[PDB]
C-alpha cells in the first residue's frame, strides 16, 4: 500500500525530533536540510571541480557546481510535474502527499544538488587512480576463494591466512570494498560521518542511489541489476544504512522511491549542457552540431522526437542564434521528457514505492532515451574525446595517483605504530609520518579516531578494521579536495613552490 | 682522547641561550600568536608560580615593562627586547660562573656537563622557551611543510647521482682522469657539476693512499661518498631546490 508518509521520514539519526508535528512543522525540517546543504563546504567545493572541460579563466563553461544547479531546476520539474498529475487524478490526499507536497519537491531538488557531493577531485578518473592504487597493494582478487599460497596483499593483517579461519571473511570483505571508491558511496559517508550534517532519514535516503555494498563479490541479483549496477554504500555505513532501511520502510537492496527522480534529472541534464559549451569553446559550430545531430539520429520520420525537439529549435533559431538554438533544445527536450518521466514514474508507483522498480523512467526501449542516446552519441565523438579534455583526464589521474603514493608511509606502518601517531603528537621516530599525518584534514582524523574507538579492544579482528579505517582515512582526505587543491598538493609536497 | 678544547664550553652555551627566544619574537612577527598570547601561554607551561622565581624575573619583568612604556617603542619590540636583555642578565653570569668554578676539568676537556647544566633553573627558563615554541611555532604547517620539502629534494637529489656511486672504481677512476669519457656521458656531465673544490679534496685524499693496498677500494668508496655529501652539504636551500627542479626539468 503506498504512504509517502512512511517514506517521507523527517527524523534525524542525532538529537532527532519526534512526536506528531503539523504540516508547517515537517516543511521546517526539511527547509533546515536546505540550509544545512546550501551552506555545506561540500556544495562549495563543487565549483573547483570539473564537469568535462577544464576550468576557463572565463567562467562561460559548467563546474560541478552550475550543472547540479541544473540539474535541481529539471528535478524540481519532474517532482512539480508528478504532484500536478497527481493532483489531477486525485490521488495527492490517496497517497498522503498533501501535506508533503512541499518537502516532496524539497528532497528531490536537494538530491540534486548532491550528486556529485562525494565524487573525488578529478571524476572518474580520481575513482579510478584511487582504486587502482589500493588494488595493486590490497590484491582483492587474491582473496575470492580458498586461501592462497602467494597472497600478494601488501598487509600481514590482510592477507587470507590459511587456517580456516572466519576471520578471512571479514579480510575478503575489506580487500574489496576498500577496492570500491564510488563517489555515491562517499556521498552518503561525507553527509553522515564527515560533515556531520544530521540530514533527515527521507532527505538521505534521496541520495542512496544504489543498493550494492561495496564489499560485493559476485554476480549481481537479475531482479536487482539495475538498482546495484555500481556500489551505493561503504562497510563503513553499514549499521547507519540499516538505520535508514528500517526508517525508510526499505527492504534489503531497495532504492527510496524520490531517487528515480534524481536520477531521471541526471540522466537528461548530464549531456545537452556539454554541447552548449563545446559550441562556446569552439569545437563546433552551431550549424555543424545540428547536421552532427541530423546525421546520428539515422532513420528520419518526420514526426519523430528529431523533427518535434531539435529541428524544430534548428527552424526558430533562424530569426541571439545559439542562444536560441540551445534554449529551444533544452525546452523541446524537457517538454518531452519530463511529463515520459512523471508519467512513468506513477504507472509505476506501487513497484517504486516499494523500492523495487528494476528500471529507470527513462529505459532503453523509450524513443526519449534515445533521443538523449543522441545527445551523448554525438558528446562522445566530437567533444568528450576532445584533446583537451583527455588531457586534464590524464593529468588528474597522475595527480591522484601521485598523492597516495605521498600517504603511503602512513599505510606502511604497523598498527602499534600508527596508534602512536594519533595519541602523542610529537614521534621521535617517525618525523616524516609525524608530519604527514598533521596534513590530514580535522575532520577526517576525527572520524577515524571516533570508528577506531567504538570497537572491541581485544577482539581479534581489530587490527583488520583499524587498517580498514586507516585506508578510509586517506580516501577521505583526497577525496575532499578540489581539482586545484589536490594539483596543488601534488605540487607542493612534490616541491615545486618554495 | 674524547677531551673538549675549553672555549667549546662558552659557544656551547651561547647555542643554548640563543637558541629560542628569537624564534618565539619571528613567531610574533608571522603573526601566529599575539605577543599577549605568547605571555599566557609561558605563564602557563611554567607551572609552580611565585613570586621571585626566574619567571618572575625575567619573563613577567618584560610583559610588565611592555605595558606603559614611553619611547614610543612597540609593545612587541618593547616586551622581547627586556625578554631577551632579562634573559641574558640571569643567564650569561650563570654561564660564566659556571665555567669558572669548574674550570680544572672545563680545561682538561673532560667535564661531562654543559654550563647550563640540565638541572638548573637557567635550564629551567629555556625549557620554558623550547616548550612553548615546540607546541606552537615548529608545529606550524609551513615550517612542518619546509620540512616535508627540504627531505623530498635532498632525498632525490642523491638518486639524480646515484650513478655516479653505482659504478666500479676503475670506471669511476677513469672518469676521473679522462674529462670526456665516451661511453659515460651522464655520468660524466653529472661529474662536472660537483663543485671544483670537492672533486679536489677527492683527488688530493685518494692519491695520499697507497696504491697497491687491498683496502684501496674500501677507501675509495668512502672518499666518493663522502664527494658527493660534500657536494650536497655546500649547498644553501635555495641552489638545492633550484637544481632538484631543474635536474628535474621544471624549470623555464
Ligand atoms: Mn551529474
Ligand atoms: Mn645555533
Amino acid at each position: 500500500q503506498i504512504d509517502f508518509r512512511k517514506k517521507i521520514n523527517w527524523h534525524r539519526r542525532y538529537r532527532s525530533p519526534q512526536g506528531v508535528k503539523t504540516e508547517h512543522e515537517i516543511l521546517r525540517i526539511f527547509e533546515s536540510d536546505r540550509g544545512r546543504i546550501i551552506n555545506s563546504p561540500a556544495i562549495r567545493r563543487l565549483q573547483q571541480k570539473t564537469q568535462v572541460f577544464p576550468l576557463e579563466r572565463n567562467a562561460a563553461v559548467r563546474t560541478r557546481l552550475t550543472h547540479s544547479m541544473e540539474v535541481q531546476q529539471v528535478g524540481r520539474y519532474i517532482a512539480k510535474e508528478i504532484l500536478s498529475r497527481l493532483k489531477e487524478l486525485k490521488l495527492l490526499e490517496a497517497y498522503g502527499l498533501d501535506e508533503l507536497t512541499g518537502p516532496f519537491e524539497s528532497i528531490v531538488e536537494m538530491s540534486c544538488l548532491m550528486h556529485d557531493i562525494g565524487n573525488p577531485p578529478f571524476g572518474h578518473f580520481g575513482e579510478a587512480a584511487i582504486n587502482d592504487w589500493f588494488r595493486q597493494r590490497l590484491h582483492p582478487e587474491d582473496a575470492e576463494s580458498q586461501p592462497l599460497t602467494d597472497d600478494r596483499c601488501s598487509v600481514a593483517a590482510l592477507r587470507l591466512r590459511d587456517g580456516e579461519e572466519p576471520l578471512n571473511e571479514l579480510r575478503r570483505k575489506i580487500r574489496q570494498d576498500l577496492c570500491h571508491f564510488e563517489g555515491n558511496a562517499q556521498g552518503i559517508r561525507l553527509v553522515h560521518t564527515l560533515m556531520r550534517m544530521n540530514l533527515t532519514w527521507a532527505q538521505v535516503g534521496g541520495i542512496l542511489k544504489y543498493t550494492r555494498p561495496a564489499w560485493w563479490r559476485g554476480e549481481t541479483p537479475e531482479t536487482h541489476h539495475y538498482l546495484m549496477k555500481k556500489p551505493g554504500y561503504y562497510l563503513s555505513e553499514e549499521a547507519y544504512i540499516a538505520r535508514l532501511r528500517k526508517e525508510l520502510n526499505l527492504a534489503l537492496y531497495s532504492r527510496f522511491p524520490l531517487t528515480w527522480i534524481m536520477e531521471a534529472a541526471d540522466d537528461i541534464s548530464y549531456c545537452v549542457a556539454d554541447l552548449e559549451d563545446a559550441v562556446e569553446k569552439r569545437i563546433f559550430t552551431v550549424e555543424q552540431l545540428y547536421h552532427h545531430l541530423h546525421e546520428a539520429w539515422g532513420q528520419h520520420e518526420k514526426g519523430s522526437l528529431f523533427s518535434l525537439v531539435v529541428e524544430n529549435a534548428w527552424e526558430k533559431s533562424r530569426s541571439s542564434t545559439e542562444d536560441q538554438f540551445f534554449m529551444y533544445l533544452r525546452v523541446n527536450t524537457l517538454n518531452k521528457l519530463v511529463p515520459y518521466a512523471a508519467q512513468r514514474f506513477i504507472d509505476n508507483l506501487p513497484a517504486i514505492f516499494a523500492g523495487t522498480f528494476n528500471h529507470a523512467l527513462l529505459e532503453d526501449a523509450s524513443e526519449c532515451s534515445d533521443l538523449l542516446k543522441l545527445y551523448k552519441n554525438v558528446a562522445v565523438k566530437h567533444v568528450f574525446s576532445h584533446p583537451d579534455v583527455e588531457r586534464l583526464e590524464l593529468q588528474g589521474y597522475r595527480v591522484i595517483s601521485g598523492l597516495l603514493e605521498i600517504y603511503r608511509p602512513l599505510l606502511s606502518l604497523s598498527l602499534s605504530d600508527f596508534t602512536e601517531l594519533v595519541e602523542k603528537e610529537r614521534v621521535k621516530r617517525f618525523p616524516i609520518e609525524s608530519r604527514l599525518f598533521h596534513k590530514l584534514s580535522t575532520r577526517h582524523r576525527l572520524a577515524y579516531v571516533e570508528a577506531v574507538s567504538k570497537l572491541p579492544s581485544d577482539s581479534p579482528e581489530f587490527p583488520l578494521w583499524e587498517y580498514y579505517y586507516r585506508c578510509r582515512l586517506l580516501q577521505d582526505y583526497i577525496s575532499g579536495m578540489t581539482d586545484l587543491y589536490a594539483w596543488d598538493e601534488y605540487r607542493r609536497l612534490m616541491a615545486v613552490e618554495q | 682522547l674524547y677531551s673538549r678544547f675549553p672555549l667549546t664550553w662558552i659557544m656551547e652555551a651561547a647555542d643554548d641561550i640563543s637558541y629560542c627566544v628569537a624564534d618565539l619574537e619571528d613567531a610574533v612577527e608571522k603573526r601566529i600568536f599575539t605577543v599577549e598570547q605568547l605571555y599566557h601561554h609561558l605563564h602557563e607551561a611554567w607551572g609552580q608560580h611565585e613570586k621571585g622565581s626566574l619567571f618572575s624575573l625575567v619573563v613577567e619583568n618584560a610583559w610588565e615593562k611592555s605595558r606603559s612604556n614611553s619611547l614610543s617603542r612597540s609593545t612587541e619590540d618593547q616586551f622581547f627586547m627586556y625578554l631577551r636583555v632579562n634573559t641574558l642578565n640571569k643567564l650569561v653570569p650563570y654561564a660564566a660562573q659556571r665555567f669558572i668554578d669548574n674550570l680544572p676539568a672545563i680545561f682538561a676537556g673532560t667535564f661531562n656537563h654543559a654550563l647550563l647544566e640540565d638541572a638548573s633553573e637557567c635550564s629551567d627558563l629555556l625549557k620554558l622557551y623550547k616548550n612553548v615554541a615546540v607546541k606552537h611555532v615548529f608545529s606550524h604547517p609551513d615550517v612542518e611543510r619546509l620540512e616535508l620539502q627540504g627531505y623530498r629534494v635532498i632525498s632525490g637529489l642523491l638518486e639524480i647521482y646515484r650513478p655516479l656511486l653505482s659504478l666500479s672504481l676503475s670506471d669511476f677512476t677513469e672518469l676521473v682522469e679522462k674529462e670526456r669519457v665516451k661511453r659515460f656521458p651522464i655520468e660524466s656531465r653529472l661529474f662536472h657539476k660537483l663543485s671544483t673544490r670537492h672533486r679536489l679534496a677527492y683527488v688530493e685524499a685518494v692519491s695520499k693512499l697507497p696504491s697497491d693496498s687491498p683496502e684501496f677500494p674500501l677507501w675509495e668508496y668512502y672518499y666518493r661518498c663522502r664527494l658527493l655529501q660534500d657536494y650536497i652539504s655546500g649547498m644553501t636551500d635555495l641552489y638545492a631546490w633550484d637544481e632538484y627542479r631543474r635536474l628535474m626539468a621544471v624549470e623555464q
